[PDB]
């Protein structure tokens, strides 16, 4: 199971997204919930960096199914709407692949 | 990108 | 600032400790809040592995001030008392070095 | 161990 | 007032539902049928055997989940709470829902 | 199993 | 920025709404977002009083930029419908003036 | 009664 | 394991205590931890009733292993002192019989 | 009244 | 009853304190002196300038923090709340403390 | 600044 731990602060901004684990849907190279979540996360981070002024603090485990995104400018509307979009997307996977990914808020 | 990271 | 994000579940077990950032007390090679927290965290993990049956799920960023500990057997009393001890220790640093490390529960 | 990791 | 105390854990599972208090009472019948039927449903339709305790005299029923990763038992708890919530919406004064 | 005036 | 902090209990009733700050969109006498939120606020309170039997506990700062509504009878459906109406109205403003008004829940 | 530049 | 789930409000008053489960330390008739918790529970309730004016709302399962106390008058100092006494007494058991009784807050 | 093997 | 609504953010900072309602009333004097003195202390002893709003008529005062990473202003908010908590402990019926 | 019967 991929775990998606999301932190929303008192002002409704996403401060933290941690995604950890493997989907375990297929085996490595052909897992589809994995690819789904991988594309959404890497693309959204690419989008934040390529399309906003925001430079989030990023940590991931070289090769281990741990990625941690932490917002610097929580008042950047664009970076925020990008994170909301990312989560709407991972949520959309969760709706049909409940047992492979779980999103937990705060 | 690594499409099998998760 | 080092951030210590701690998750305690409904049964009073610590499920998650994430430690992220640099103390920023000194510069690299002579930071003392850093050394303090580094020794406590690495030693406590060593202690969990060397002294208990528990094998936590561990992710850290090769060289980046991100370490994430996640419990597997939340019912292992020894691993738990070790995590409580670790946090008592990092808490003990926080008491005197408030501006370099912050511990936040749940 | 890396004593300057944090 | 019937009080409905619901515990959700860190992974979004319902671990505990406690119903306590009293509402020819139709809010009572409503909540009784939803409670008893849902429990019946969990045991007759899923793998899960919840730990159940209740007072002989009424006004008190307690469900504890054993297998919190049983999706079906969970979906049925969510539907139970949707249903009690549905009654609460028109009989605000006679049920309280409370999350812990 | 059911009593309709339990609550 | 106007902050709207809304308390909802666990049954979805609105117990408290606090509006604080100034819109900052124009200067005093010509700020749209201010007028928008002001009309919705004052009218909704007027509506609760004039159309329901609920008498909320109301406090505000003469000098402006601060208003507090607290519900007494949470079981008054009409007063609550009026509060959700007000909420969706300031919501409506927020959608187009993100930067000038923020709604914050619980 | 109503101030339109209150906020 | 006996579970003790204790609700405290934000002023530190105990509104609810639920005790559930069986100790599992011995077999019925000879389980210490059970006797320990039973004596403390039943006596504390007796004490609240016989020594204060608080009449808590009480429910339990005849067949055993389930008891629920809910406070009516949270402003009764005596009933609350008695609840913290009971709490520290089952606490006292937990310290030596970790595996047989667990106290869980809020 | 009191059961000592209640729990 | 005086209600004291306290907001603590994710980093353990107090962002908001709202005091509202009414307790020759000595619980009132107690809470009034603690409130007004603490605000005086924050402004006279720290860098922080909190955003302050209150009703002319009484029973309503609202402090919002600007610099939530001012340790001193925070320590003084914590001490204010310790003090109101100290009164609450003996006058349970006349103050309510509430965390959000 | 202070009024001792404000609350
Ligand atoms: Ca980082
Ligand atoms: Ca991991
Ligand atoms: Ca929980
Ligand atoms: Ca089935
Ligand atoms: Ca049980
Ligand atoms: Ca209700
Ligand atoms: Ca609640
Ligand atoms: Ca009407
Ligand atoms: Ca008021
Ligand atoms: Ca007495
Ligand atoms: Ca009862
Ligand atoms: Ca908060
Ligand atoms: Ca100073
Ligand atoms: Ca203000
Ligand atoms: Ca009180
Ligand atoms: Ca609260």
């Amino acid at each position: 199971m991929i775990t998606v731990d999301i932190t929303v602060n008192d002002e409704g901004k996403v401060t933290d997204v941690i995604m950890d684990g493997h989907a375990d849907h297929g085996e490595y190279g052909h897992d589809i919930v994995c690819a789904g979540a991988s594309a959404v996360l890497f693309g959204s981070v690419n989008a934040i960096i390529g399309l906003t002024s925001e430079r989030p603090d990023i940590n991931y485990d070289d090769n281990g199914g741990h990625f941690h995104i932490r917002s610097v400018d929580t008042n950047n509307d664009e970076a925020q709407l990008i994170l909301q979009t990312m989560l709407v997307s991972l949520q959309t996977i969760e709706e049909e692949y409940n047992e492979n990914i779980r999103l937990n808020y705060k | 990108l690594n499409l099998q990271f998760f």
